[PDB]
Parts: structure tokens; C-alpha cells; sequence
């Protein structure tokens, strides 16, 4: 099997896939919808992790860092989710910033979500962390501003043994709304990931 | 279904965002038509939301169809629709049909809203008329983006016949009116199933106006699609054109500095851009004119946004409209206000331009100048391509039109024209008045091969000549 | 900037990328010149490694570890070399079976090569272990026979400090001879990476 | 150049590994000749190094060209030449050009060999004669596999006009005796540029052979390019045949199970195939065939090895060449050998096998009866397609033949020929033998609509017919 990690301080386009309106900019930042609204953007790293073993059964436990910066410009729906999209039925963790939930979307069924206010962290740096034990099958999400210390947290246990998973490409999928949620954009500038099997 | 509907000898639209109606029918008889001016696509005619503060976004969530808005009543724009239309001034109207409102009650022509027992008597329109709760989670599921609310605005069901009857002579009613066309408002969160049978009671255009009997209404759509969603704008292709939502994008990126202009050679569908008889393209658009940073040329930034919509303008792919946009300083902010109304532009003096917080684009030298040498070239495939292999592009429209530019490098070349010889008055600068060029009075030798010289530190990078700018 | 690593017990064609006669049997090990002769094949993981950074100048000190068996069914011009193939002008460790060196070819041009046989290895598992410090300027390889414990190790002083080369991507390439050095064959089981930034 | 040159009505050649020169003879007016082939591919006829336990290998060191081999000297070579080309049977030297030996001198013609010194006389050949010392390191520089030595074999220059004079002479001399083409050894190991002043120095064909005037030698080279390296097939197409290699790994691949029969129908070029005409076909081949597991079908996995030259036989693509190998235990072991000879090959009683070593592929049921099935469908593109969109394949070449076939999935369908309404003599199982049928006595109604039963349990998966067995 293949356990993968990998630590970015600063994006950089080579080892990235872009879709929709995704780029990164000269400040070594990953941007989603700084040009659009009413579509959706993406972005995953080149390699192709690996969540389900074929040859075993077994599950990797992933956990998972990443900081980002939310504005809207204005004094899921409309965000910025980090989804487990399988190799070209979707695990999603998603910051809608429109319905003002933080949930584990899992095939349009969110399995767990808790409210968040956007004002919380609109304009700063967030620090994200996604975690999931293969052994308990808890899956688990925080938010926090360092700038404060408010966190938004969140907890589930998710069952990933299904055939149908082995292969995913962790990444990013910023969402974009219409008419006055139109101007939400989506800076992430720091990312980390790590798969594991026992 | 797709077909332009111009009067003659014109070509391509503008959107005067916001204006009101007997305003608009002065600049259609007094600026649009002088100038070979398509048409205009005429922001919301129909009663919408009295939204606090009274953003551009209220003019979205539809209270009812009864004609009074913010840029007047019937009278005004029955009027509109007759001088306007006169003038060959076409109207196309923004038909917001998917929803109604998302928050409650305040109708802009007294017609109330009740957004929680989703009633809209002005009508009438309740629950049974509406799509089941559920709202926009994943741009990935098909029917969750079209048949659940986008923005917790109540999604109307175009399934019914109750409903599809309403919005049919809503559309025919405006067709009985006058207009041409409609910028159909968010058609990826519509069932195009549907969309169509829709877009079939609209009867034939109005025999009286001036339209060529039996033409049906130009159709074109609103649908983002920059790759990666379940939705496709090709799903809407079949039954009408389409709003190149890449064509900003790519195009923009190019005159922004991210992209040599010297890529634009194959300017085209190899761009994930539909067959060009399919689409209207623009630069900036109403809504996409406030995200900001990057890609998107606003009037903000002038000059590569020039060079940009005289490239689309030069160039013959689909079908143009052009922004008349209002100066903004937030997000949300109404165009001109006063203890409730909007504030008229008058241009003054005249250079031709506007006050009083109206920005006009179609009345600058270079935009307007443009659409006259698009009017001019019709019927002609690219030819003549040019370039320094990197940011120095030129070519012409046949034996009719010719253009060029540069982001870097002094192109002072020797070039062709491939016109007949002579001199032309060049538009983007200057134009013929008088019988003499107000600004470059270029010679063009007995055969194409001209002199070109266009600077960096000149006002604009783009130079546009014509045989209706032969003197 | 972006530091990445993997472990890889049992290869699978998904992560990887195969050039030439390269694949991967149902046993999980990748296989190179299998059905062929005078011939070069090559596998890549997916992602494009990171080995140079330009924000800074700073260079990756990676490490990395991987068995394989090489065979010859007989009892670099042939054999079985790791190598760091820019993106789309290489360093490259050779495990030449017949020259019979184990060489650190930087551009066609060996920066240090020892002697090895290759019967002291034929037939059997084979621990390789490269590994570059980036503060040092150290490169070194490590061949051993764990059946026995043979060890043909080799060490030289390489600079990567030159602007072109900053992403790579990491992989093996199983060249083939001819005539009666067509039958070699080149069989991975295991691969672990690991690049590095301070 | 890149013309096959068979005599008429006649179709694809066959590698006689190893075989002696008078046993070639007999094969060629025997059994080639009366079955419709193509001609041979003749082993190495020049001396060679006498390498220890004398294995196929060492017939790769040329010591010099004195025509007297393992297969025999001149005076059976000429004879050979005689026979053989009377009877139709195209010969086809292996031209080794590129190096000499790397080990020391033993020559099979008593001629010696200084590898060290860079020394053979019986040339002569010396020091100047070869590229510089050095060895193949990078398949990824082109100029070091091409001007170093491939396996410390000492490098000829090409370039040179005594070494491009010598090589002339020796092929000339060949073209002289009779044959017809040349499977250049290695063409990857030398630069293009004076392989085609090489192969422009021979004479067009001796004319006293029955070759159409002025008609120049059939040149197909080796060149192993399965991607990714420096060096293409390509750049050895302007000027003569390639083997391609790709054809018998992925066609290989196909019938071993490792891919869908129902691919195969845009099997050609769109696989990293060169065009049609300008490549020379083959499944295993004598060096690779020694490779295993996996990819490569050789006699050794018979069935879908039958079924996979059938593909290529039946199917229109380049030129074929079967391979008649001899039974082999070890990688490097010598064909028939005693205390210095190689043993003849008699077919006998006759089942019309071979004995003592040898397994005469071509004159297997299954494989010479789809040759003549090749020669019988010639000037026909591909046509009628046919699959169970899994394992099993079928299709016709015109009103001149048909085939199909099976892995997985008793074909009993019922299916088309398109060919004259009658009855046929399959080949592969059988073939008409004294007015019936030897195998399977099928009926085709009026229209081609045939009914097929080729089941799973059968010897073969696969099914020839064609109006060269038509009763
Ligand atoms: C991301 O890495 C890429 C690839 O190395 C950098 O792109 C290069 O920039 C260097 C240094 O200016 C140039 O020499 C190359 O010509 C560029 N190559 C390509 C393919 O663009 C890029 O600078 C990096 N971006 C960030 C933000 O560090
Ligand atoms: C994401 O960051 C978390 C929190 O810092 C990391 O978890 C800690 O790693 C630090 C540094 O090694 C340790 O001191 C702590 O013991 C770890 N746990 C906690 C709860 O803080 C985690 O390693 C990171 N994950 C990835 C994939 O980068
Ligand atoms: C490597 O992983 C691949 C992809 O998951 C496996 O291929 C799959 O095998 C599973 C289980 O038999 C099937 O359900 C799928 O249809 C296969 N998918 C594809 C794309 O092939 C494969 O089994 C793995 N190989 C090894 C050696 O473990
Ligand atoms: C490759 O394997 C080597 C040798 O086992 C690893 O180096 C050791 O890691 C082990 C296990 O954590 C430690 O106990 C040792 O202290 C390490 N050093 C030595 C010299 O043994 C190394 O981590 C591996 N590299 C990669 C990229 O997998
Ligand atoms: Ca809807
Ligand atoms: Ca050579
Ligand atoms: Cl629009
Ligand atoms: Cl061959």
C-alpha cells in the first residue's frame, strides 16, 4: 500500500491541479473564486492518496492541517470545503460561510454539521484540522482564529470500509454564490497532509 | 432562436445598468443609433424587491411582473420600447425567472411578499407553484443547483403549467412590447427540459415594430461554467445562445499581463469556448465587475481593458455587448439615490461623456469608435495575423478592416492593412470630423503595406482602421 | 515550499507513471524490461517532487530507501538506476549490472562510481538507500544483500545549488542491453522517499 | 526501398533461425514455396565469432564478411540464392553493421580478431575504422548509444568512406547473390544519416534473379522503441521498413489475457504504430522470445499465440514474418550442435512437423493456413467489424475472406462473412484436402449471413474462411 504526507508553506502550481477558477499567486497563495460567482472551483494534489486498501480491508487514518483566509468583501453554498473527491460518493468537509455550517457532507448527506459565524473569521487567518481514526472511526473538524481564539469544532464517527473508496484526491472545492454572495473569496496559504495503515 | 435581430447595417448591445427607462430612450435615439449600435439589454423592467438601502442586487429577487420598476412604469417604457426601437435601437430584457425573493414583503410597485408562506399575490404565486425546500449544496448534484433555492431565494418550479403559463406571458407580454431578446437570468439553476417549452409559447416577434416576419426572439442565457461542475452550458445550446463566461476570463488574463497577447492567434472554441455563432461575449459583466484583483478587466482599470474589448469588438467570435456601468465604491452600493430615485446621467457638455456618478463605457472614444469598425467588416473570416511573438498582435478583417497592439514593445513596425491604398483616420485615438482626422492620419501605400507606430507610454495599445474611416 | 514523503510496501499503478515497458504485476511489484531488449523504460510516483526552492535558494535534502531484486536468467547500458528526471540534467544512481559500477552519474558524467557484482546479488532482495544533505553537499549509496550481507556503498560531495533543477520527479529508470544482456529483468517491491527543507 | 518484393500472388516471409544453408533450399521449394510465403529471413550468412558453447548470440560478432557460416560457405549460399529465388522464396539477410566483437579472436572462418588492438584483418579493420572507445550510458543521449559500444562490441564508424565503402561492398556482394532486403542489425546504434549513404550505394536488384528492373533492395531495420527514450523509429522511416516492437508487446498483451479482444478494432496506427506500409510486423522474435513471463506469446504458450498471429496475418497492417524457432531449455544454448555442426531438421513422416530440435512454427496447421489466407484477401481494406464487446472478435477482409475468435464466451453466433453464398473449408482446423473438407465443413447462405460455433473447450480460438477454400 502507500502512506503519503506532505507539508506546503507556500503553494506552488507545479505539484497542483487546477480547475475552475483556481490559481496561485506571485505570494505563493492557493485562490479560488477571485473571478467568478455561481460556479465552483478546485484544486488537488498531483498524487493520487490512497484511503482504502484492497488487499487487506484496511483504511487509512488521515489527518490533516491547513490554514486559509476567508473575505467576502461585504460590510455548500457559497465557501470553502476540503473534499476527499474519488479518482476521476464524496467525502466533504465543508465551511459555508452562506448557511453559516460547518458539516461533514458525505454523498449531499451531511452526517454531522454545527452552526459557525462567518464574522468570526472573515478577513483573517483560520486554522483548520481534519482528523479520522481508522480504529474508532472518528472523523473530526476545528476552526479556530489565533488572531482571538475562537473555535468552531465539530465530531463524528464516519465509516469509509466501503470497496467503493480506495483511491481519492484530497484538495480543495471553493464554492461561489450569486447575487450579493457573489464577492466571497478563498486564500489558502498553508497546507499539511498524512495518510496511515497499520 | 439565436439570431442577433439588429436593424441593419448595425452591430452589437450595451447594458445600461440600472438607467432608467425614458433616460435610455434618449440615448438610444441620440447616442446608440448614430453610432451603428446593436441594441441595449435593458436592466429588470419587472416589480422586484424594495431591498434596504436599495442595492442592484434587490433588482433580483422578483416580488411580481407588473411593469413598474426603479427606471419607471409602462407608460415610460412602452415609450422606450417605441422611440428605442425606432431608432433600431434594440431592447433586450433581463428575464429573472427561477425565483422570486429570499427575506420578505416590500414589492417596488406596492405589492407585498410573503417570503415564509411563499405568497406572492401580485401574481399569484404559493406553495404548490414552488419547487420543495432545500437549498445549493453541491454544484457537483445536477437537480440539488437547479431545483433547490440558490441563496434561500424560493425557487419557482418551471415544471408546472401554472407556472410555465405565468412566466410564457410574462416574456410575450414584453414580446407584445417590443424586445427582442432575454438575458435569461441564472439558467444553470433551471431544468433546460423545461426551459425550452418556455421558450416556445414566446409568439413571434411584434410584426409592428419592425421585425422581420415570423423571427422569433433572440434567446441568450446566463450560465457560468469554467469547467469541473455536473452542469454544462452546451445542455442550453440547443434553444439559444449562451454567456461566454471563459471569453472574460481567458482574455483578460491575457491583456492583464497574464498571458503573451501572442496566444490570442487561435483565438477561438480551441479556448473551451462554444462555436462562435453561439455565444455573446463581454468583457466585465455587472456582477463579475466587483470581484477584484487578478483576471477581470473593469473600466478601473482603462487601458488593456480597452485593448481587450476592441480585440473582442475587432475580432468576429459570437456576439458582443458592452458595459455602461456606474462609478461604486462598495459592494452593494445603488446607483444614484435621493429620499428614494434615481438620479438621470446626463452627458455633458460634451466630449461626450457623463456625470453624476454614470461612467458610460460605450461613450468613450475607443469603445464606441470600435463598434462602428465591427459594424463595418461584417461578413468577413480573420485574416492577416501579425505578431513580435509576444506582446505586439495585429491582423485585419479583409479588405475592410485592420488592427493592432502591444502590452510591450514599441511596435513600430512596417505592416500590411491588406485594404485599399490610402489614408485612413484612425478610430481608437481619433475619427474623421470635418473631413479631416482628429488624431493619427496614417498613410497606407498601393497595396496593404503600411507604417505602424504605437508606443508603450501612449495612451492605449490598439489602433484601429477601416474603409469607412477612408478619407 | 513543499517537503514530501511516501512508503510504499506494495506498489499499484495509480500513483505512478510508467514510460517503455513498465508495470506492475498482481504480487504488487513494479517491473521494468520484462518483454524487452536494448531498451530504456521508467516509472515516476505521480507528484513532481520539490527538491530546489527559488524563494530562497535553499535545496531539499531528501533520503530514501527501496529494495529490488535484479535478475539476468543467465548462468546505465544494463541494469537498474533511481534517478531525478527534471520536470518535463539529471542526477542519477546506476546499479549497472554490466559495466558492473555503481555509479552517481550527474549528466552523463559519473561524479564517483565503486565496482559491485552483480552475482553477489542476482536472484535475491537488495536494500538500496540513497541520501543528500543538503548541508553538507553529501551524497551517498548503500547496496546490501540481507540473505548474506554484502554491502557495495559508494559517497561523493554533489551541489545542487544550481537554479535549474528546482522540481524533479523521482523514479526509477531499468535500462536493457542486447544480444545476451537482453534477458535482464528488474523487479521493485518496495519504495519509501522522503525530501526535506530548513 | 521499403517495397516486400515477393514474387505475385504470394504474401509474408518466415525466420529459419539457425537453419543451414542447403536445408534452406529444400525448405524454400518444399514446403514455402507450394504454401503461397513470402520469402525468408536468413540468419547471419557472413563470418562470425566462434564463441565458447557456441550460442545463437555469438552470430552476433561479426569477425569479418567471408561468406562462409555455421549455415554454410559460399558455394551453398549461391545455390541457396538459386533454389530458394526460382521458387518464389524471397532471402533476407540480417546485415550486422554497426560493430565487430567485444572478446577475443576466434573467427568462423579462421580469420582471427584483435578486440584489443581493434584489429580484423580479414576485412581489414583497424583503430581508425571504429568511433572513439567509450559505452552505451544514457538511453536518454542520443549520440552515446549511436557512437559508443553497445555491450563493449567494438562501435564501427558508419561514417567514414572506407567503413561505408566496406558495408557497401558486403551487402552489394549480397545483393549480387541474390537477395532481396536487409533487417538491419541495431539500427538505433548508428546515425541515420549515413545508414541511408550506406543503403544508396546497392545496386538496385540483379536483374538474372527475376527481379522487376531496376527495383531497389527492401530495407526494414531494428529499432526497439517502446517511448521515453532519446532515439526514435521515426527518424529511420524516410529510408526503409521498421520492426515495430510496440506490435508484439501490446497485441501480445491483448491475447495473453491482459486486454479486451473488442480494443483491437482500431488497432493500427492509433496504438504508437508507425503507417501501415512502413513497418514489418512480428509477435516474439528470436532475441526477445527469450524473454518471460508476462507480454510476449511464444510457442512455448501456443494457443493465443496461434490466434495472435492469426490477428496479424488476417489483419492488413505492415509486412509479416513468422519465426520457425528450435526447442530451447537455457537463454544462451546453442541450436543443434555435435562436436561442432549443426544438425539438420528433417520433417518427417509427415504431419508436415519437424524433428530433432527444431519446431518449424510456419508449418503449423494453424499458422501457414492463415498465410495463404493473407495472399488470398490482398489490395482489401478492413471491413465488417464484429465483437461480443469483451473476448471475442470478428471480421472479414471484403468478399475475399473472413475471421474470428474468442478467450472467453463460447461463440456460437450467428454472424456474416460477407462473402458469395457457399461453403467453406476452415483453415485453421482444417483445409480442403481431395474435394472435402478436413476439419469444419461450414455453410454461408445467399448473403454472407453465416452461423460460427467456436467453443471455449476448442484446440483454437479462432476461425478462417475464404474463397481460396471455397468447395
Ligand atoms: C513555483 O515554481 C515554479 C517552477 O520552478 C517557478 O516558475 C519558475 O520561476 C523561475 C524563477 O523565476 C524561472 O527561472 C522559471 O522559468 C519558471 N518556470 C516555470 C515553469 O514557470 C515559480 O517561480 C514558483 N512560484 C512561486 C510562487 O515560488
Ligand atoms: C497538524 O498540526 C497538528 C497540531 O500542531 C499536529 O499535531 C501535533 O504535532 C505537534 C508537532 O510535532 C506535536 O507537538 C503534537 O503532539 C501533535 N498533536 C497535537 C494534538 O498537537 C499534526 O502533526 C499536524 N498534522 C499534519 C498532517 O501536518
Ligand atoms: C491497485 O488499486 C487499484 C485501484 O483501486 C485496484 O484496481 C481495482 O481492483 C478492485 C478490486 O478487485 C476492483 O473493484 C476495481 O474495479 C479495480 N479498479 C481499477 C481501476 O482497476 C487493484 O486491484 C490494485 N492492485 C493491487 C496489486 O493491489
Ligand atoms: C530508510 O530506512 C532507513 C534505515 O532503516 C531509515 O533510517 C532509520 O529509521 C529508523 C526507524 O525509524 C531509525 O530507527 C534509525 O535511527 C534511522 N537511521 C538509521 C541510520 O538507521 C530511514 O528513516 C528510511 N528513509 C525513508 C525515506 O524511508
Ligand atoms: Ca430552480
Ligand atoms: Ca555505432
Ligand atoms: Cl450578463
Ligand atoms: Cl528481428
Amino acid at each position: 500500500a502507500t502512506e503519503t504526507s506532505f507539508i506546503i508553506d507556500a503553494f506552488n502550481k507545479t505539484n497542483l491541479i487546477l480547475q475552475g477558477d483556481a490559481t496561485v499567486s506571485s505570494n505563493g497563495n492557493l485562490q479560488l473564486s477571485y473571478n467568478s460567482y455561481d460556479s465552483m472551483s478546485r484544486a488537488f494534489y498531483s498524487a493520487p492518496i490512497q484511503i482504502r486498501d484492497s488487499t487487506t480491508g484496511n483504511v487509512a487514518s488521515f489527518d490533516t492541517n491547513f490554514t486559509m483566509n476567508i473575505r467576502t468583501h461585504r460590510q455548500s453554498a457559497v465557501g470553502l470545503d476540503f473534499v476527499l473527491v474519488p479518482v476521476q460518493d464524496t467525502v466533504t468537509v465543508e465551511f459555508d460561510t452562506f448557511l453559516s455550517r460547518i458539516s461533514i457532507d458525505v454523498n449531499n448527506n451531511d452526517i454531522k454539521s454545527v452552526p459557525w459565524d462567518v464574522h468570526d473569521y472573515d478577513g483573517q487567518n483560520a486554522e483548520v484540522r481534519i482528523t479520522y481514526n481508522s480504529s474508532t472511526k472518528v472523523f473530526s473538524v476545528s476552526l479556530s482564529n489565533p488572531s482571538t481564539g475562537k473555535s468552531n469544532n465539530v465530531s463524528t464517527t464516519v465509516e469509509l470500509e466501503k470497496e467503493v473508496y480506495d483511491w481519492v484526491s484530497v484538495g480543495f472545492s471553493a464554492t461561489s454564490g450569486a447575487y450579493q454572495w457573489s464577492y466571497e473569496t478563498h486564500d489558502v496559504l498553508s497546507w499539511s497532509f498524512s495518510s496511515k495503515f497499520i | 432562436q439565436k439570431d442577433a435581430n439588429f436593424a441593419s447595417g448595425r452591430n452589437s448591445i450595451v447594458h445600461l445598468f440600472e438607467w432608467k427607462w425614458n433616460d435610455i430612450a434618449d440615448e438610444c435615439e441620440r447616442f446608440l443609433q448614430p453610432q451603428g449600435f446593436g441594441g441595449v439589454q435593458i436592466s429588470p423592467p419587472n416589480e422586484y424587491l424594495v431591498a434596504d438601502g436599495r442595492p442592484w442586487w434587490e433588482r433580483y429577487q422578483p416580488v411580481s411582473y407588473i411593469i413598474n420598476t426603479r427606471s419607471g412604469n409602462e407608460s415610460a417604457f412602452t415609450d422606450m420600447t417605441r422611440r428605442c426601437n425606432d431608432a433600431g435601437v434594440r431592447i433586450y430584457v433581463d428575464a429573472v425567472i427561477n425565483h422570486m425573493t429570499g427575506m420578505n414583503g416590500v414589492g417596488t410597485s406596492g405589492s407585498s411578499a410573503d417570503h415564509d408562506g411563499m405568497n406572492y399575490p401580485a401574481v399569484p404565486y404559493g406553495s404548490g407553484d414552488f419547487h420543495s425546500p432545500c437549498e445549493v449544496n453541491n454544484y457537483q448534484d445536477a437537480d440539488n443547483v437547479r431545483n433547490c433555492e440558490l441563496v434561500g431565494l424560493r425557487d419557482l418550479n418551471a415544471g408546472s403549467d401554472y407556472v410555465r403559463g405565468v412566466l410564457i406571458d410574462y416574456m410575450n407580454h414584453m414580446i407584445d412590447l417590443g424586445v427582442a431578446g432575454f438575458r435569461v437570468d441564472a439558467a444553470k439553476h433551471m431544468s433546460p427540459g423545461d426551459l425550452s417549452v418556455i421558450f416556445d409559447g414566446l409568439k413571434n416577434l411584434n410584426t409592428d415594430y419592425g421585425f422581420a416576419d415570423g423571427a422569433r426572439p433572440f434567446i441568450y442565457q446566463e450560465v457560468i461554467d469554467l469547467g469541473g461542475e455536473a452542469i454544462s452550458k452546451n445542455e442550453y445550446t440547443g434553444f439559444g445562445c449562451v454567456l461566454e463566461f471563459q471569453f472574460g476570463v481567458s482574455l483578460g488574463n491575457a491583456f492583464q499581463g497574464g498571458n503573451q497577447l501572442k496566444n490570442l492567434a487561435n483565438w477561438g472554441p480551441e479556448w473551451g469556448l462554444l462555436e462562435g455563432l453561439d455565444a455573446v461575449v463581454f468583457v466585465d459583466n455587472h456582477d463579475n465587475q466587483r470581484t477584484g484583483g487578478s483576471q477581470i478587466l473593469t473600466y478601473k482599470n482603462p487601458k488593456p481593458y480597452k485593448m481587450a474589448i476592441a480585440f473582442m469588438l475587432a475580432h468576429p467570435y459570437g456576439t458582443t455587448r458592452i458595459m455602461s456601468s456606474f462609478d461604486f465604491t462598495d459592494n452593494d452600493q445603488g446607483p444614484p439615490q435621493d429620499g428614494s430615485g434615481n438620479l438621470i446621467s446626463p452627458g455633458i457638455n460634451d466630449d461626450n461623456t457623463c456625470s453624476n456618478g454614470y461612467v458610460c463605457e460605450h461613450r468613450w472614444r475607443q469603445v464606441y469608435g470600435m463598434v462602428g469598425f465591427r459594424n463595418a467588416v461584417e461578413g468577413t473570416q480573420v485574416e492577416n495575423w501579425w505578431s513580435n511573438d509576444d506582446n505586439q498582435i495585429a491582423f485585419s478583417r479583409g479588405s475592410q478592416g485592420f488592427v493592432a497592439f502591444t502590452n510591450g514593445g514599441d511596435l513600430n513596425q512596417n505592416l500590411n492593412t491588406g485594404l485599399p491604398a490610402g489614408t485612413y483616420c484612425d478610430v481608437i485615438s481619433g475619427e474623421l470630423s470635418g473631413g479631416s482626422c482628429t488624431g493619427k492620419s496614417v498613410t497606407v501605400g498601393d497595396n496593404g503595406s503600411a507604417d505602424i507606430s504605437l508606443g508603450s507610454a501612449e495612451d492605449d495599445g490598439v489602433l484601429a482602421i477601416h474603409v469607412n474611416a477612408k478619407l
